[PDB]
């Protein structure tokens, strides 16, 4: 249930 | 079961004899335990997922926060007669400095 | 944290979240001690009995957070690990003696209202504050209950 | 050299809701 983090962070 | 935001709790450091007598696990000088005793009423304890987190104290001398421990282990969570065990940061500071000095 | 309370904003600016890449989940708590060093428990990274042996690439550290699950845009900072250092004498075979590990960040993290390092004690500090009866503070995004 | 001083608290001279509890225990 963790919100997706920016793609830049691998 | 899971908090929506960061949780916090203040807990008193416990006497070594009491820590030792609360568990079957062998305690070493690189550990210390904290938490309220059954007759103190107040509760609180770290638990699964908190591992690695800091146990800090605020100095009344220079008013800075110091990390004295790291959440390490415990038998259950917030059980009467049981305490939270933390890695003794100062005891392992030579190693810390050695690594950072590289 | 069991029987605790909601932390205030900026209350623990040194709190760090060890985040697992895949599956994306909370791994452990940790702490910021300088712009490039994070302190945590050794058993968060290494525990052979369960076949746990994380490498730098398996995780990320999220700093400046408050909310557990949300990506706190413009507030939290996510760093990659350059290297992991586990205490050579960490005793995972028995009692987790010397349960400590350091993680060096690839790039320094910029401090802010929500990101700031905690101090490490010196002898006198430890001696005077580490006494039975004295209270410390523990923080984290772990279980609210044992079961 | 600014370790342990929180931007939103000590730096601004504001106390959090329970830090006093810690101070009180250090008898
Ligand atoms: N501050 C607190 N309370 N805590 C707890 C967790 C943390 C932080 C998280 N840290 C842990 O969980 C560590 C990791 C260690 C290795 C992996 C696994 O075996 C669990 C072991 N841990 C325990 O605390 C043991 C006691 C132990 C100490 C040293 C060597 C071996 C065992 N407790 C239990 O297994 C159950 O709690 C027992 C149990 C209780 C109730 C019901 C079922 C099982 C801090
Ligand atoms: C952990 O994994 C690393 C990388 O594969 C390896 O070098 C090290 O020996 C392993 N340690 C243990 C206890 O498995
Ligand atoms: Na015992
Ligand atoms: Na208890």
């Amino acid at each position: 249930d963790f919100e997706e983090i920016p793609e830049e962070y691998l | 079961g899971q908090p929506s935001v960061l949780q916090v709790v203040n807990l008193p450091i416990v006497e070594r004899p009491v820590c030792k007598d609360s568990t079957r696990i062998r305690i070493t000088d690189n550990m210390f335990c904290a938490g309220y005793k059954p007759d103190e009423g107040k509760r609180g304890d770290a638990c699964e997922g908190d591992s690695g987190g800091p146990f800090v104290m605020k100095s009344p001398f220079n008013n800075r926060w110091y990390q004295m421990g790291i959440v390490s282990w415990g038998e259950g969570c917030d059980r009467d007669g049981k305490y939270g065990f933390y890695t003794h940061v100062f005891r392992l500071k030579k190693w810390i400095q050695k690594v950072i000095d590289q | 944290i069991v029987e605790g309370s909601d932390a205030e904003i900026g209350m623990s600016p040194w709190q760090v979240m060890l985040f697992r890449k895949s599956p994306q989940e909370l791994l452990c708590g940790a702490s910021l001690i300088s712009d490039r060093w994070v302190l945590t428990a050794a058993h968060c990274l290494l525990y052979p009995p369960w076949d746990k042996n994380f490498t730098e690439n398996d995780l990320l550290v999220r700093i400046g957070k408050h909310s557990r699950t949300r990506y706190e845009r413009n507030i939290e900072k996510i760093s990659m690990l350059e290297k992991i250092y586990i205490h050579p004498r960490y005793n995972w075979r028995e009692n987790l003696d010397r349960d400590i590990a350091l993680m060096k960040l690839k790039k320094p993290v910029a401090f802010s209202d929500y990101i700031h390092p905690v101090c490490l004690p010196d002898r006198e500090t430890a001696a005077s504050l580490l006494q039975a009866g004295y209270k410390g503070r523990v923080t984290g995004w772990g279980n609210l209950k044992e079961t | 050299a600014d370790c342990g001083l929180r931007p939103l608290f000590e730096k601004k001279s504001l106390e959090d809701k329970t830090e006093r509890e810690l101070l009180e225990s250090y008898i």
